[PDB]
This record gives structure tokens, C-alpha cells and sequence, in this order.
């Protein structure tokens, strides 16, 4: 109906509480109120935004490929750009490599490195936060540098 | 009077062990299929095509470029490589990769100021394939030119850098 | 190449996506829970 | 009055108007 | 100038690799900048202002010697089909707007490239391209779509000139390693330089390499006059059909009249649950 | 960029208005 | 129709398949005060994906992987196929949203503590998804084989040689030649229209079936 | 909206248009009021 | 009050109706792409091609065949017709399409028999066209050809059959 | 492990996913005495399915599906790749022996009644599933581009030019222009490798499914 | 424990049972007597076969593409030879495409044609095994055919 | 005569169509079979029987008019790289069952198609040809796998000549309809039938229509006195390796070990299942 | 084109399996069922 | 084999082969008896 | 000693022995 | 075709001879 309290008598519901696990089991039922109501109001939201941009801003066919003439700017996709720079900026290539690879195995020990504390809200855990912030931050500057000459790719301009 | 653990275990270990030598004769034919075959010839063996894919001829040359001028021709493993013509002769006994030691670029040539300058990143070669400056590590790799034409490897020590050739 | 568009709308729905993340956090954390 | 401009609007205002239906919709934020 | 561009490459101004010729010969690099709408209608006239920076107060040395202004000049690739508009088509407000400023084609059928200058940039620092979009429409071989538009744009004195004979606005070198050791003036602000060393520098540029002294390959013996440069500019235009907006906001209106409906939907819905479950 | 603004509040006013007139016209006729 | 009201010629299912059984499993899911309108951006990434599953299949009618065919392909479905452009375009946009739909997903779920235990193998299979979401922009950046796709994937092919033992081996495998070329195509093609649908398929089934037996995480 | 260039107006609009977003949907909340 | 089974059920027909709606409008392009294009060349309009892909030269086609000698060459929508070479002349009025008209395939032109005889089955024709023997249940497709070589699509009344053009 | 027997680190699994649960659900199945060795075509025919999913893909890395290339592609697999004749010729005897284990499995549950109430719908999924195959096989049969491949496309693309009304839409349909050319080639490929794998699969996926719900059919 | 008999003092084994289902309750373990020791037999002796057709009898690579040339024999695979003889045969090009299409529609509705008795064993319903053994007859029989010509694929030789 | 195929065919006997080009001039069609090893080594040397079936009983027509026995012909086309083997290599035995028979390559370097005839068809119903096969080892451009071996064998005499003209082994019809009415023995087995309409029956056909009688259009005016024909037949021969075999022959022993000891563990589980039921 | 092998495993294939199916379901036909 | 025309020989070694795998399958179940 | 023939036989005797198997583990067809 | 199967009989005698070796060998060390 409007909303289901947690039932803190079953001994199951509890238990799974206890183990991180059975929220699911309180509040506003999922169907039809969310699922066939709410997630059709985001779907549709969506193709509406990605047919308004394709058509407002569709794609481009660009030139044949000259194996012989490489194009004065070449960038990969936009979400590329930080790795894309740590491939311009770092002299050693297989340091390049280990730090573009360092990316998705360095993300893959997050919930095991910060396994420390149960707390899950940012204001209860600092040092995630400033090592999120400081990383965010990071790899913003790093995607603008990329759209920079090699020369000025570490101060954007100053 | 029933088989334990360890007994179990060998069981276990014989069975799978034999499924995995039969799936290992298996997946080494899919293995060696996804590896690409090797069909670019030789180090010796891959002449100087154009961009259509077709050989330059010797005798071409002549009439058909200026004097001292650079060209592009499809080289040693696929790459790019400048043929230079000599001025007075229509080639050289070396073809200077194109392709850029640090990152992979296509570098052009630039008479004016007789260098190779990378586009995506400013780096510089002499004449030669020598580095002047830029982030670029090492020197562009030398095609030997062989008929007076194959794009054989050079193997020779450089006469650029006074070292063993790190394309080889 | 660059896509100035759709670089704007990627440095403008990741610092408010941010921003409301962090505010949804401090309202839960400045208040209980249902249990 | 221009029509650039009115399909930029509507875009513009379908991504507003979708974050404010799931707002209503689900009674808050 | 651009028509030693006509000369030098006379089909296309751009290379494969995508630099203009003229950076051949306009050695030094300074930044260029278009203003294109990101979208325009087929058969509607719109202004490209092509804006080329640089200090008006700053002097080049002149092509006697002296010092003196800076012209500009630039060359505009519109995507196939554009055009700059026929004087017919441009309103009062965009006539007066961009001047008296003449434009070329650059080439028979390919008038979607376009060249303009010398112009005094004292006050031609931004060139009002009068374009004209064509009109898939009519014309069945060109597409509504998001296109390229190039743009190379050059405010100072040529380094190189078409035979390769280099000009006075740029920092001369010594071919080898050697104590030259020798400098007189040839009765005018052009002095020359006289192992066997044979360089020769014109008015243009001033020297900072003294005399009597061991010289060694390659040597920057002038300063670099070079006041300009010349910049590209690559960005994008969206020949946009009508049609396709009129229908998009047509299908968004009707996704925001679906969304309202849904969210009536939930209400009834979670109307109907608070009674059920007042059993 | 100005005249967009106008579009755009006029835009928001219209399916605001119509979202109100359909939920008390609906809640009227007990439809919802 | 709600959940099921009043389904009467559905006995018939019910009756054989037992199908009242996922009716009232899917029914008895709650969902918590907690839960903002953050968590629906994990959701529109697959969205985003449901467009680039249609659209890019759309794209498989018409695109030729060859380097002598791809671009005039690529071409012909812009000018010549009907909304060609409109289904291109679709697909380039919602690309690109899928991997910001990604992000802002990844800023919640570590914004929110819901990476935490018991949800750690949830992290693993979402950064593994991650990757094969970025590989798969990566395969079809160079598909339409103009100027930029073939130099990014050029670029991007000849970065694995600084490895000293594997390589230039491992050059040549990404390549399926020596040089970048026909062969690069193909194999590009098989990882975006058949290897890395499946891989993400196989990587989306397991994050859902986590999710679903472990339920959304705690307040914050 | 028929600009030249929407990256740093593209990123101020999408930020903005968020925020009205919540607001009106928050509006829209109050505005409908509990029970007639 | 709660809504009632009818409130509610016009209430979901009102909201999915609009989501049909919306889907729909959606789904035309999507259904339109499908649909190949509208560039089958012109019924009427096209010109012959040979297997290489070429146009078919009237020079190069005249003084290089026999007396009453029938070549296929690409015609109407891709499918094989032969042009005719009556003997003095290098063209004729009609071009018989040799597509058969029983299952798909290419008939052949026996001079020795004088006749279209289809190798899958069997199927015979007459020199015009007009079915004599076999299974074939309809006559070969004619068209114009004409030059001074262009094929259009056949109209006028079948002179074999003496009925109208079946194909259209 | 048999299924589960005696492990340490699968607590650390347990007591996330809960993964005794499965354990438990798979070991309380039992096979009843009336399955005969002909209960396992059906699984069979899977068996060849994976097959053509395996040496399909290793296929999808050198065929080039273009008019100018595929015949020469196919030629390339046979001569040039390694094993690519043994690829090539499992996937033309796995194609054939996935038909012939597909008509047995038709033949045992026929024979056994396994269609009769409340197998309906899983016989239904089946025939389904047959169609799908077919027309793996009919999609498959033209890539090589051969010269049978070919003339089979053209007599099969052609025969619903005899429906009056829509025959030539169909047809065009099919052949994605007025004759067989690239066209064809390109949607025939997107059919054999895109379309048809996800097809077959989310029919397996029923079929599978059905079949576990309501278990096997009983004895004779 | 090597057969579980099915336990029938069980309410919910015998409503299934009635059902037709509860089938899966009784008899030798699936796991792993069934699933991890006898599929991966069957699994390696389909393995083996195929690849031992596939090395002692390698797929041909044919003739290139020939849209001017038709093959005196064309031939789809070989569970298409029933379909492609009802093409081939039938005069009317639409009672072909109606007897071609009529096979899967036919196959579907077996498991509703059939549904008035639950009778499992064949020798139970007679009927149905003589339709059968009539469409498998069929079926072989324009198998053989298409690979025959047009005019011998009825009677495939006559003696 | 095959040479005639190879004066009219001079690059292929098989057209595009996949048709011998001796069915051009030979009209009737027969039977006609090639037993060839479905897997050869490379390297080694096998027969191809081919059967060119037809009763002895039967004696056609001859040039002059008289019958007589038959004449059999052959062409073998087999994939590239096989070619008849020398006497040299070929044992004793097929030495003996070759016989005489004479070969030709059909042309320079094509020796894989392989001409034959006209042989006698009293003791050449069935010929052996000493095949050759090409070892992939040596030969870099013949790869091992299936290949199509294709045969075209004729019987008796041909209709047409290279010239076009009809031989008398042919049913000859009438230019049209007419009343011819003369029949007369031009000195020979021929007749000459002239309403007046020139045509000219060779000694070798006999006469079907009765003369007075208004004969139709294009019309037998005899019999068919075509004894033999010609058929065609393609089959298919795998060059085969040895090394695959032996790898599969260990692949399989090695699947079936896998087997014994999958089976041997289900024993074993089964055993350790009866020990848990009765603990 | 014709696969004689491949014809030969089938029409081995499908009569004998055909006969298998019906003898096991007359063996089951002339006893009792498990329950 | 290595004769060819193995449609008629195949179909004959497919059913005796069938038929000999299940008799020795229970010819080793009889074997395998304590 | 034919090798043809070796790997047919292996091919219908791995046939004949996986019926075989399976007919011997599931005790009985 | 002859000699084939005498192949036939050898190997199916070996396998099966291996199969009842190992059968009664895991038997007689208790594996089995
Ligand atoms: C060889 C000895 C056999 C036997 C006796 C059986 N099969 Fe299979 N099987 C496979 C799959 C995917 C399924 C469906 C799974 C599901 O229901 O979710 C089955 C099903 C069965 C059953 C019914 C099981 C049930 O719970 O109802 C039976 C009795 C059965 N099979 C017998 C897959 C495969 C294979 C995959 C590679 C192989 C091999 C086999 N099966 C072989 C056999
Ligand atoms: C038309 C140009 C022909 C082609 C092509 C082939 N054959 Fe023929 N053949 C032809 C004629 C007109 C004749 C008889 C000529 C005469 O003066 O009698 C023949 C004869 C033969 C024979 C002899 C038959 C006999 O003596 O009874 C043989 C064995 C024969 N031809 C074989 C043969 C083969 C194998 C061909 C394909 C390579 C072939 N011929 C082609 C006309 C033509
Ligand atoms: C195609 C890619 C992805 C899709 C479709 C997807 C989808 C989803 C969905 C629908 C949920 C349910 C809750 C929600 O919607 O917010 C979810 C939760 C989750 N996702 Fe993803 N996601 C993807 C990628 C990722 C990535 C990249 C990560 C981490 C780097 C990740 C980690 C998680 C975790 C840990 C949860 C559980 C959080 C919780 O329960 O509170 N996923 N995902
Ligand atoms: S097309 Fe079939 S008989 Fe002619």
C-alpha cells in the first residue's frame, strides 16, 4: 500500500538484516508500483534524450581511412580520454600499459581494500571519500588534458 | 569397506585428469585457429607496394617525382615506410619507417626543414630517422631497399645511432 | 575528435550526480532509519 | 519562433520532465 | 597569400592527413577560431565569423624590411553543397555586416571551399562568412546530416615563397659548422655574412650571433621576426531537416503525456492498495 | 538561448497545467 | 493486468507451468524508503544497452565489415536506408550514455556503500562489466573505418609491444595480422556483434541474479 | 539551443536542469495537494 | 470510493494506449529500416551489364558474335536477359529474360535445338520465349531493348502468347 | 566435489549468494527408471548447438561476409588458417548431426507421449526451435557463396513471389533488394550470426526452463 | 541408494503425479550419477564423431558465385529434400508454399490433435502411430526423390 | 571425338553451368558412372573406374549408312594437381588392367582433365584410369581436404560436327509444312524429299513418314537411330593426411579411456551413495 | 549437392532408432509401470 | 572403409553398429557382475 | 595397416563404444 | 571393408579388455 515497516518479529527477515542482505522485504511493494509504473517513466525518458540527440546532433560519416596520412588530432571515445593521456604523458609505455591496466584490477579490490568498516553512508567513512574525490578529480583532469597538446596537457592552460 | 576421501580424490583425479588431456588435444586446434597464420612472407621478403597495393617499379620513378623528394610505399610488416629518392638517382639503399617510435603515427616528411615531424605530438627526426627532439624514444626503424624494389629488414648496425638495430 | 556537446553533458550530469549523491547521504545521515 | 531551438527545448524539457515524473511518481527524493 | 595556395595544391587546400597547405609555407602556428551554428535550415543564409587573433599593436617586419602591419586571410571548407550566399539573398542587416570583403570559390564546382584575403586585419580580425546551405530538397546529392567544416586562417608574412626561396620574416641558419667571422652591411639594412661559410640575411630579421667567433651547425644566427601565425580550426555543422524536429517534438510531447499517464496510473494503483489493505 | 527560455516556460507551464488538470479531473470523476 | 486481477482463461498456464509461482515471487519484493532516484541509473545503463542490442542489430542488416565496403556501407545507411541516420545516430548517443549511465551507476554504488559485504562478487562482475562495455566502444569506434576509428585502433593495437616477451605477439593477435588492416576488421566486427554481446549478456545475467537473491543494500 | 559550441553551456544547462527538475517534481508533490 | 474494475481497466487502457502509441511511433523507423531501400535501380531506366559488372559496349557487343546468337547479359533488377543477335544486326526489339518461370533458374539457349531449355527440370521454350514443353507454368518475361543499350520493362501485348505481359 | 563434499572457502560463497541452495535444488532431482538412452538426443542435439556456437565463432574471425570475399574467405578458413578445415568441416558435421539428433529427439518424445498434457508448450518451444534451425541451416548454406550456396538463396528467396498481394514485398524482404547480391549476403550473415543465436537461445531458455518446471514425462 | 522408489504417502508427490508431473522425484539421482558422469559421455562421443566426419570427410570449398550460370543439380541440405520436392513437384507455386509452411504449423498442433487420450505408450494409440509411420514415410520417400529427376522423383525408379 | 571437345572447348570441357561441352553435339543422355576411392593418400597411386554402361546387343547406325558396334569415349576431370601416372610408377598388376589405354592432358599443364577414345566399346565398357595424387608436401599450391572429380562418357556417334552439319545418327525433321510426296533412294540409303520443299535424308536414318501425305511443321520425317549418348557424373575424392588420421585415431582412444573412467567413477560414487543409504 | 555419407548416416540413423522407441515402448508396454 | 558410395553401406553399418553398441553394453554389464 | 581405414574404424568403433558406455553406466537401455 | 573389420573386432577386444581390467583392478585395491 503506501508502505511496509520492516517485520523485525520473523527470525529470517532479521537474520538477513543482520547479514547485510533482506531489504527488499520492507517498504513500497515492487510491482506493479515501481517496476511497471516507474521503470517505463525512465525508459522512455531515455529513448526520448537519445532520439532528440540523435537527431538534433546526428552522427557524422568522416573521411576514408589513409593508412598513409594520420589525422593531425586523433582521440578515442570521450570515457577513453584519461587513459588515452596516460598513454601520451608517461614516457615508459609498459608503465602506460600498467597504468591503464591498473584501472579495472585497481577497482576490483575496492569492496575487499575497503572491507575495513560496515559503514556504508560517505559522511561515515573519510579517507573513501577523499580517495574517491582525489580519483574523480584525477581522472576528470586527466579526460581534459586529453583534448590538449602533450605540452600543456598537465595545467589545461594554466 | 567404501571409498574415503583420498581414494575418492585419486578417482576424481584420474577421471578429469584424462577429460582434460582429451579437452587440451581439443582446444589446442582452436587455439592455434584464433592465432593468426603467419603470411607476411619474410623479413626478407616484402616488397615496396603502394597505396593500392600494387609494386612501384625502379623505372617509374624517373618523370614521376621531383628530385630529393620522399614517398610514401607500403613496407617491412605492413608499415608505412619513406622511400627517398636521391635527386640525381630515383632511390637509396634504406627506407625510413614512418611509422613513430612513440605512440605509432604516420610521420611526415618536411623538405623545408629536412626533418620527420610527428603531427599528434611534435616529436622530430633528421634526414635519417635520428631523433632531434620530442617525447619520441627511440629512431625510426630502416627499410632496406634491395632492388635498383624489396623492402627487405636491415639488420646492419645503425649508422644513426651507433647501436644494433632495435627493430632488427 | 571532439564532441563538444556530449563532453557537456558528461561534465554536467557527473559533478550534480555527485552532488546529489552527497546530499542524499547527509540527509540519511543526519536522520534515522525505518528499523 | 525558431524551430532548432524548439527541438533543443524539447529535449531540454523531456529531460527535465522525466526526473520530475519519477520524483512525483515515487513521492519524494 | 591563398592564390599561391590555389597554385601550390590546386585541388584541395587540405591534406589527407588533414593539415592545410598552408602551414607549408606559414611555418609559425597561432590560433584561429569559427563560429558556425551547430544546426542550420537548408536554403537559409547564416553568417560564419571566422575570428583571427593577434595584437594589433604588435608590427612584422615588411617585405623591404621595415616594420609594419599585419594582413589577414583564411580559407573556409563548408561541407559539399554549401555556398557563400549571392549578395541577392543576404538581408540589409548581414550586407552591411560583412562589408565589402570578396570571396573565391577556389576552384571550379567546388564554391563550398572559400579563400579570402589579404585583408587589413587592423580591422578585419573577424571575417563574416555570408554561407548558404543547400537544399537537400532540391538537391538530390546532398544529405541532411552533421558535417566537417575545416578552417585554416593565417595573419602573418609567408616563410616560404612558392619556389622555395625563403622570405625575410623568419630566423635564418647556418648550413654547416664554421667561424664566418665576417659581417657587412650590402648598403642597406640587409647585412651579409662572409671554414667556408656563405649565408646571406635580408632586412627582415636583426642579428644576435657577434661576429669573430666559431659558429656551429645549425645555429639560429637572427631573431625570429615572426610576429602571426597561421591556425585551424576543425569543428562541425548540422544541416538539420525540419521535418525531423517537427517529429521529435511531436514523439517527446507524446513520451511526457505517457509519463503523466503512468504516474496517474501509480496513484490510482496505490489508491486502490491503501484500501485493500484496510481489510 | 533567450527566446528558448520563453519556449522552454511555456513548455513546463503547459504540461504542469495539464498534469493538475488530468489528476483533479480524474480524482473528480473517481477515476483515480 | 496490474500483477494479475482477473487472468481466468490464464489457468490454463497456471495449470501447466505453475507461472502464479514467479507471479507472487516477483509480487513479494518490496522496495525501501531508501532507495533515491539514483538507483535508477544502474537500470538506464541497461536501457542504454536494450537500444544498442536494437539499433546496432538494425546496423547488422546493412554494415559490410570490409575495408573496401565499410565505410561506403556506413555511408550508404546514412544517405540511402530509411532513418539509417536516425538508427546510427541512435546508436553512436546511446553509446556514449550507456558508459555515462555507467559511471553515475558506479558514483552511486560506491556513494552508497553497496559494494560492501555481502556484495562484493555484485563490484566484481560490474567492473567486468565495465570492461566489456569500454572494449566494446573500443571494437566499434573503428567500424565505420573512417580517419578516426582506423588511427585510434592503429594507436591503441601497438600499445601492447612495450611488453618485452608477448608483445609484439600479443599485437599481432589483437590485430589477427602483423599490421592493422582486413583482418583487424573482421575480428573487430566478431568481438562487437557476437563475442561481446554474449560476454555482456553472460556478465548481466550473473549481476542481475546477485542483485536479485541479495536485494538492494541498506540505508545509509 | 542553436549555439555554436555546447560544452561548457551544454554542462551549466544539464547541471541546472537537474536541479529544476527535483524542484518541480517536489512542486508538483505540493501542488497535489492530499485529499479533496 | 475505489476504482473499480472498470475505472481501473479504462484507466490502463488510457495509459497503455499512450505507451502504444509512443511505441509505435518508435517502432515506424524501426520497421522502415528494415524495409530494403527504394533503390532497385529504375524498371525501365536500366542499362545492360555484363558479368563483370560493366556496362555492355554496342561497338564492343557489335562484330563479336555469330548469326542469330543469344548472350545474356544483366538486365531488369539484376536478373540475366539475353540480347539477341538476329544475324545482321547486333540487337533486337524484345530481350527475353532467362530467368524460368518454374522454380528460378537460368535457362540455357541450345542453338543446335534452336530452343531455352532449363537445366534443373527440363523446361523448353520456343525461340521468343512461349512455353512449348516442360514444367514451366508461365512464358518467359521480355523486355526493350534498345540502343542508337538500354532494357525497360516490357508493357505492350505478349506477341508469343497473345495475351498481356503476365510479369507486367 | 561430487556436488558439495567437504570445502572451506565455498562458506565465503555460502554466505553471500548462497550458493548450497543450488547445491541442494540440483541434488534433489532424481531420474526416474523409465529414461532410456533416447532421452539423451534431445541433449544431444544441445551438445551440437554448442558446437556450432564454438567453431561458428572461430569461423566469424576470417569470414569476410562480402560478395568479393566470402567465397574467398571461406578458402582462406580451409587453406591458409590453422585447423580452419577442421573449423570449418566440424561446423558443416555438427550443422548436419544438430538436424539428424534434433528428428530423433522429434521422434522419442512423439513416441513416448512427451508432448501430452502439460508438455503442450514445450512441444510448441520445440517446433520453434526446429524452425530456428532450419533456418540457421538455409542462412548458413549461402555464406560460402559458392556456387550451390548461391543458386540454393536464389530458388529459395524466390518462391514467395507466388503469394499474390505481398509476394514481391516478401520477396525483396528476404533478399534485402530485387535480386540475390550483397544484400542478401549481408542479411543472411546478420541472420546466421546475430539474429538466430539470440533467437535459438531464448527458445532454448523456455524450452529448458519448461522442461525443468514440470520435470520428465512419466513411464509408458 | 541406487533407485529411490517414489514415496505415494507424499500429498504433494501425488498431486503432481496426477498432474504428469513428479517425475523428477523418484529413481537414480540426477546429480551426479546422470548429469556430471553420463552427459559428459554422450558430450565426448558427439565431440568425437563430428570431428572424425569432419577429418575423414573435409568440407569442399565448391565454385565461386556464378549468377549467369545455373548448376545442373541444385539441392539444399538434406532435411530440406522432402520441402524442396513439394516445391518441385506441386504445379501450383502456392499450394507448395501452402504444404512447405504446413509442416511447422502441422507439428504444433500434434500435442492438441492428440490431447484426447493420455495414453503415452504408442501401442496405446494406434491411430496416431499409423499417422507417424505414414509422415515418416512420406517424408523419406520425397527425400529420395529430390535426388532424382523431376520426372522419376515419384516413383524413384519403378522397379 | 574429344579432340573435337578440345578444338571447340579449348580452355574447360565443363562449362560455367557445370555441363560437359560434349552434350552440345551428343544429344542423348544415359547412364554414365566413376568409381574413385572416396580418400586417397597423397602420393600414391589409385584407379578410377569409370563404367560407361551399355548393352553389347545393341549396334548403331554407322557414317556410311550400315550398323555396327559401338565406340566409347571419356573425359575425367580431377582436381588440380592429380594427373594419370606414368608407366613407371604404376604397379603390375594395374599395368595389366590398364592395358593399352592412351591418355591425353586435354592440354598444356591441365593434366588433371584427362581425354580417352574413342575406345571399342566390345572390351572399353569399363576403363581404368592410373590416377595420381599430388602430395601437398612437396607441392606448396595443393592443399589437402575434398575436392570434386567430375566425368563425361559418351557411347555412340555424335549429331553434330565442329561445322555445325547434322550427322546421319539423328532423327531429321521437316523445314515446315508441306506436301512432299517424293521418296526416292538417292543411290544410296538417302532419300531426297522435295509442297516442294528441299530436304535431304542421309543413308543412315530410315524413313518414318509415308509419302502422299501432308507432313507438319517441324516434323520427324524419321526415326531416332541413337543408340548411345552421353552422361555425365561428379563425385567427390579426399586428399586425405596421414597426420590427421593419426591424431584422430589418438584423439578417439583418448575420448574412449575418458569414457571407461567416467563410467568407473559413477561406480564408484554409486557404491559410495549404497554405503550412505545404509550407514 | 549430394553427401552420401552423410545421407547414409541418416537413413541409418532414423529407422533403427525409430525401432529402438518401439521396442522399449513395447517393453514397457507388456509390464507394469514404477508405481 | 576407403570405398566410396557409402549411402547404402553407411546406413547399414549405422544400424549394426547401433545395434552392437547396445549389445555390448550389455555384454559388459554382464561381465562386470561380482 | 591402412590409415584410411584405421581412422574409420576409429570413428565407428568411438560410435559403437559410446552407445556401449552409456547403455553400461545407466545399467541397463 | 574386410580388413576393416577385423580392425574393428581387435580394437573393440582391447577396450574392452582394458575397461574389465580396470574394472576388477579398482576393485581388487578398493577404489571401486
Ligand atoms: C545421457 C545419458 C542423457 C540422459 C539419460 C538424459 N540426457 Fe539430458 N538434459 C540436458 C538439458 C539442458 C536438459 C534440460 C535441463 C532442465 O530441465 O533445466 C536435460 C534434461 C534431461 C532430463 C529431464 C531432467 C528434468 O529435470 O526433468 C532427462 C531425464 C535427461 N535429460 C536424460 C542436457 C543434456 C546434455 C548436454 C550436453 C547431454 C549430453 C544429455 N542431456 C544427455 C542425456
Ligand atoms: C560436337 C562438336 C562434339 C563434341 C563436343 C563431342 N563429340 Fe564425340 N562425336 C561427334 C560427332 C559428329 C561424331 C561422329 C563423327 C562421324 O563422322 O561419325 C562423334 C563421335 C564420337 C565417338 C565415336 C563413336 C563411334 O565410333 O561409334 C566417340 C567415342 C566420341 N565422339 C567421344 C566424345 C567424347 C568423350 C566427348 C567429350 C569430351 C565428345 N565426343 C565430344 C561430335 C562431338
Ligand atoms: C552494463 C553495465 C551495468 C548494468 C546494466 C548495471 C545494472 C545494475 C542494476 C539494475 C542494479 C540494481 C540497483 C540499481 O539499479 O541501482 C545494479 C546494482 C549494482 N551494481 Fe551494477 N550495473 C552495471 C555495471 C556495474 C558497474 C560498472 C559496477 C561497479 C563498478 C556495478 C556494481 C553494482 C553493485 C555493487 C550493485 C549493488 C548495489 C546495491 O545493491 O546497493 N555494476 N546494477
Ligand atoms: S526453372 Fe525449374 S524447370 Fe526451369
Amino acid at each position: 500500500s503506501i508502505i511496509k515497516k520492516p517485520d523485525l518479529s520473523d527470525p529470517d527477515l532479521r537474520a538477513k538484516l543482520a547479514k547485510g542482505m533482506g531489504h527488499n522485504y520492507y517498504g513500497e511493494p515492487a510491482w506493479p508500483n515501481d517496476i511497471l509504473y516507474m521503470f517505463p517513466i525512465c525508459i522512455l525518458g531515455a529513448l526520448g534524450l537519445i532520439a532528440g540527440l540523435a537527431i538534433l546532433d546526428p552522427a557524422m560519416i568522416g573521411e576514408p581511412a589513409d593508412p598513409f596520412a594520420t589525422p593531425l588530432e586523433i582521440l578515442p571515445e570521450w570515457y577513453l580520454y584519461p587513459t588515452f593521456q596516460i598513454l601520451r604523458i608517461l614516457p615508459n609505455k609498459l608503465l602506460g600499459i600498467a597504468g591503464m591496466a591498473a584501472i579495472p584490477l585497481g577497482l576490483m579490490l575496492v569492496p575487499f581494500i575497503e572491507s575495513v568498516n560496515k559503514f556504508q553512508n560517505p559522511f561515515r567513512r573519510p579517507i573513501a571519500m577523499t580517495v574517491f574525490l582525489f580519483g574523480t578529480a584525477a581522472a576528470l583532469w586527466l579526460g581534459a588534458g586529453a583534448t590538449f597538446p602533450i605540452d600543456k596537457s598537465l595545467t589545461l592552460g594554466l | 569397506d567404501v571409498p574415503d576421501l583420498g581414494r575418492r580424490q585419486f578417482m576424481n583425479l584420474l577421471t578429469f585428469g584424462t577429460i582434460t588431456g582429451v579437452a587440451a588435444g581439443a582446444l589446442y586446434p582452436a587455439v592455434k585457429y584464433l592465432i593468426p597464420p603467419s603470411s607476411g612472407g619474410s623479413g626478407g621478403g616484402v616488397t615496396a607496394k603502394d597505396a593500392l597495393g600494387n609494386d612501384v617499379k625502379v623505372t617509374e620513378f624517373l618523370a614521376s617525382h621531383n628530385a630529393g623528394d620522399r614517398v610514401l610505399a607500403q613496407g617491412l610488416k605492413g608499415d608505412p615506410t619513406y622511400i627517398v629518392v636521391q635527386g640525381d638517382d630515383t632511390i637509396a639503399n634504406y627506407g625510413i619507417n614512418a611509422v613513430c617510435t612513440h605512440l605509432g603515427c604516420v610521420v611526415p616528411w618536411n623538405a623545408s626543414e629536412n626533418k620527420f615531424m610527428c603531427p599528434c605530438h611534435g616529436s622530430q627526426y633528421n634526414a635519417e630517422g635520428k631523433v632531434v627532439r620530442g617525447p619520441a624514444p627511440l629512431s625510426l626503424a630502416l627499410a632496406h631497399a634491395t632492388v635498383t624494389l624489396v623492402l627487405s629488414t636491415w639488420t646492419e648496425t645503425d649508422f644513426r645511432t651507433d647501436e644494433d638495430p632495435w627493430w632488427a | 575528435m571532439i564532441e563538444p556537446l556530449l563532453l557537456g553533458i558528461v561534465l554536467g550530469l557527473i559533478p550534480v550526480t555527485l552532488a546529489g549523491l552527497f546530499v542524499a547521504a547527509y540527509l540519511q545521515y543526519k536522520r534515522g532509519n525505518q528499523f | 519562433m525558431d524551430i532548432l531551438t524548439l527541438g533543443w527545448v524539447s529535449v531540454l524539457v523531456l529531460f527535465t520532465w522525466s526526473i520530475s515524473m519519477v520524483v512525483w511518481g515515487r513521492n519524494g527524493f | 597569400y591563398p592564390f599561391w595556395a590555389q597554385e601550390t595544391a590546386p585541388l584541395t587546400p587540405r591534406e589527407a592527413t588533414g593539415r592545410i597547405v598552408c602551414a607549408n609555407c606559414h611555418l609559425a602556428q597561432k590560433a584561429a577560431e569559427v563560429e558556425i551554428p551547430q544546426a542550420v535550415l537548408p536554403d537559409t543564409v547564416f553568417e560564419a565569423v571566422v575570428k583571427i587573433p593577434y595584437d594589433l599593436d604588435s608590427q612584422q617586419v615588411l617585405g623591404d624590411g621595415s616594420k609594419g602591419g599585419l594582413n589577414v586571410g583564411a580559407v573556409l571548407m563548408l561541407p559539399e553543397g554549401f555556398k557563400i550566399a549571392p549578395p541577392d539573398r543576404l538581408s540589409e542587416g548581414l550586407k552591411e555586416k560583412v562589408g565589402g570583403t570578396y570571396f573565391q570559390p577556389y576552384r571550379e564546382d567546388m564554391e563550398n571551399v572559400v579563400i579570402v584575403g589579404p585583408l587589413p586585419g587592423e580591422q578585419y580580425q573577424e571575417i563574416v562568412f555570408p554561407v548558404l546551405s543547400p537544399d537537400p530538397a532540391k538537391d538530390k546529392s546532398i544529405n541532411y546530416g552533421k558535417f566537417a567544416v575545416h578552417l585554416g586562417a593565417n595573419r602573418g608574412r609567408g616563410q616560404i615563397y612558392p619556389t622555395g626561396l625563403l622570405s625575410n620574416n623568419n630566423a635564418f641558419k647556418a648550413p654547416n659548422a664554421g667561424t664566418i667571422s665576417e659581417v657587412n652591411a650590402l648598403e642597406a639594412g640587409g647585412y651579409q655574412l662572409i671554414g667556408t661559410e656563405t649565408v646571406d640575411i635580408p632586412a627582415g630579421p636583426e642579428l644576435i650571433v657577434s661576429a669573430g667567433q666559431t659558429v656551429e651547425a645549425g645555429e639560429f644566427l637572427t631573431n625570429n621576426p615572426n610576429v602571426g601565425g597561421f591556425g585551424q580550426k576543425d569543428t562541425e555543422v548540422v544541416l538539420q531537416n525540419p521535418t525531423r524536429i517537427k517529429f521529435l517534438v511531436l514523439f517527446l510531447a507524446g513520451i511526457m503525456l505517457s509519463q503523466i499517464l503512468l504516474v496517474l496510473k501509480k496513484k490510482q494503483i496505490e489508491k486502490v492498495q491503501a484500501a485493500e489493505l484496510n481489510f | 538561448m533567450a527566446a528558448g527560455v520563453g519556449i522552454f516556460i511555456g513548455y513546463i507551464a503547459v504540461f504542469t497545467g495539464v498534469t493538475l488538470g488530468l489528476l483533479y479531473g480524474l480524482r473528480f470523476v473517481k477515476l483515480i | 493486468s496490474k500483477e494479475v486481477t482477473e487472468s481466468k482463461v490464464f489457468q490454463w498456464f497456471n495449470d501447466r507451468l505453475e507461472v502464479q509461482a514467479i507471479s507472487d515471487d516477483i509480487a513479494s519484493k518490496y522496495v525501501p524508503p531508501h532507495v533515491n532516484i539514483f538507483y535508477c541509473l544502474g537500470g538506464l545503463t541497461l536501457t542504454c544497452f536494450l537500444i544498442q542490442f536494437a539499433t546496432g542489430f538494425a546496423m547488422t542488416f546493412y554494415y559490410k565489415p570490409t575495408v573496401t565496403e565499410a565505410f561506403a556501407s556506413v555511408q550508404y545507411i546514412m544517405n540511402e536506408v530509411n532513418f539509417g541516420w536516425l538508427i546510427r545516430s541512435i546508436h553512436r548517443w546511446s553509446a556514449s550514455m550507456m558508459v555515462l549511465m555507467m559511471i553515475l551507476h558506479v558514483f552511486r554504488v560506491y556513494l552508497t556503500g553497496g559494494f560492501k559485504k555481502p556484495r562484493e562478487l555484485t563490484w566484481v562482475v560490474g567492473v567486468m562489466l565495465a570492461v566489456t562495455t569500454v572494449t566494446f566502444g573500443v571494437t566499434g569506434y573503428s567500424l565505420p573505418w573512417d580517419q578516426v576509428g582506423y588511427w585510434a585502433v592503429k594507436i591503441v593495437s601497438g600499445v601492447p609491444a612495450a611488453i618485452p616477451v608477448v608483445g609484439d605477439q600479443l599485437v599481432t593477435l589483437m590485430r589477427g595480422s602483423e599490421s592493422v588492416g582486413q583482418a583487424t576488421l573482421t575480428r573487430f566486427y566478431s568481438l562487437h556483434t557476437f563475442v561481446l554481446p554474449w560476454a555482456i549478456a553472460v556478465l548481466l545475467l550473473l549481476h542481475f541474479l546477485m542483485i536479485r537473491k541479495q536485494g538492494i543494500s541498506g540505508p545509509l | 539551443m542553436t549555439a555554436e559550441s555546447m560544452l561548457a553551456n551544454g554542462a551549466f544547462i544539464m547541471i541546472g536542469l537537474t536541479l529544476l527538475g527535483l524542484a518541480w517534481g517536489f512542486v508538483i508533490i505540493k501542488l497535489q495537494g492530499s485529499e479533496e
